[PDB]
C-alpha cells in the first residue's frame, strides 16, 4: 500500500529525499521554441518551458507561440493543458488557445498577486457589465454569473467567437487560498476542489482538454492533476496497490517541466490520493465528511 | 522572471 510507503517515508524524513531523486531522474527534452528571440515576452519565467513535443501551437500563421504544454495521459486516459499565468500580452493566445483546444473548464490555482507580487494577468472580466474583447485573437469573453465559497470560486464566462459569432460557456474553476510555493490547507479542502471540477463535467473525454494553471503552471499544476491522474488509475485498475505516484509523476514531467515543486507538495500529493482512495474504494460517505471540513460555505 |  502507498499508505505503507508514506508512513514508512514520513518516518524516516525522506521527501526531501525522494524529491531529489525524482527531480534527478527527470526527462529533459529541448524548448528551442520557448527560447527564440521573438518569444521572449511570450514567457513570464525564463526558467519555466515548454518542450517542444508537447507545447501548445495556437492555429495562427502570426506566430503560434503559447507557453503551454500538452499533458497526454495514456493509462489513466486523461489530458489536461497546464499552462502558466497570462501575461498582460498573452490573454489573447491563452483564450484562443482555450477556444482551439475546445476546453469547457479552465482550472486557476493561483491568486493575480501574491505576497505583493504579480503572478497572473486578470484575464477575466470580475463584473458582468464590463465584457472583454481581445483585439489580437478576436474574441469576447463575458462573466455570466458567479459561485463564490470559503476557499474557492467558480465562474460561468461565455466565449463568444466574435468571427464565427459562435459562442460557448467556460466554466472557471478558481481556488484562492494555494501559496505559491505552498500546499492545499487540507487533503478535504483539496480533494472537495477537486470532485467539484470532476463533477462539472470539465475533466469529461467528450471536451477539449481542461486547462489547468498556477503562476508557472508546473507546481500547484503538477500537485492538481497528479492526485486527479492517480485517482483514476486506481478506479480503471481498481486495484490501488498497483499505483506509483513517482512514476506517474515523471511520466508526467516528460511532457512538462518541474511539476510539483517542494517536498512537501509530493508529500500533500500523497496524501490526496490516499485519502481520495477511500471515496473510490466505496466509502461514499467520505464525499460529503470532504466538504464539512473544507468549510466551503 | 525567475520561479524556480
Amino acid at each position: 500500500e502507498m499508505e505503507k510507503e508514506f508512513e514508512q517515508i514520513d518516518k524516516s524524513g525522506s521527501w526531501a529525499a525522494i524529491y531529489q531523486d525524482i527531480r534527478h531522474e527527470a526527462s529533459d527534452f529541448p524548448c528551442r521554441v520557448a527560447k527564440l528571440p521573438k518569444n521572449k515576452n511570450r514567457n513570464r519565467y525564463r526558467d519555466v518551458s515548454p518542450f517542444d513535443h508537447s507545447r501548445i501551437k495556437l492555429h495562427q500563421e502570426d506566430n503560434d507561440y503559447i507557453n503551454a504544454s500538452l499533458i497526454k495521459m495514456e493509462e489513466a486516459q486523461r489530458s489536461y493543458i497546464l499552462t502558466q499565468g497570462p501575461l498582460p500580452n498573452t490573454c489573447g493566445h491563452f483564450w484562443e488557445m482555450v477556444w482551439e483546444q475546445k476546453s469547457r473548464g479552465v482550472v486557476m490555482l493561483n491568486r493575480v498577486m501574491e505576497k505583493g507580487s504579480l503572478k497572473c494577468a486578470q484575464y477575466w472580466p470580475q463584473k458582468e457589465e464590463k465584457e472583454m474583447i481581445f483585439e489580437d485573437t478576436n474574441l469576447k469573453l463575458t462573466l455570466i454569473s458567479e459561485d463564490i465559497k470559503t476557499y474557492y470560486t467558480v465562474r460561468q464566462l461565455e466565449l463568444e467567437n466574435l468571427t464565427t459569432q459562435e459562442t460557448r460557456e467556460i466554466l472557471h474553476f478558481h481556488y484562492t487560498t494555494w501559496p505559491d510555493f505552498g500546499v492545499p490547507e487540507s487533503p478535504a479542502s483539496f480533494l472537495n476542489f477537486l470532485f467539484k471540477v470532476r463533477e462539472s463535467g470539465s475533466l469529461s473525454p467528450e471536451h477539449g482538454p481542461v486547462v489547468v494553471h498556477s503562476s508557472a503552471g508546473i507546481g500547484r499544476s503538477g500537485t492538481f492533476c497528479l492526485a486527479d491522474t492517480c485517482l483514476l488509475l486506481m478506479d480503471k485498475r481498481k486495484d490501488p496497490s498497483s499505483v506509483d505516484i513517482k512514476k506517474v509523476l515523471l511520466e508526467m514531467r516528460k511532457f512538462r517541466m518541474g511539476l510539483i515543486q517542494t517536498a512537501d507538495q509530493l508529500r500533500f500529493s500523497y496524501l490526496a490520493v490516499i485519502e481520495g482512495a477511500k471515496f473510490i474504494m466505496g466509502d461514499s460517505s467520505v464525499q460529503d465528511q470532504w466538504k464539512e471540513l473544507s468549510h466551503e460555505d | 522572471d525567475e520561479y524556480l
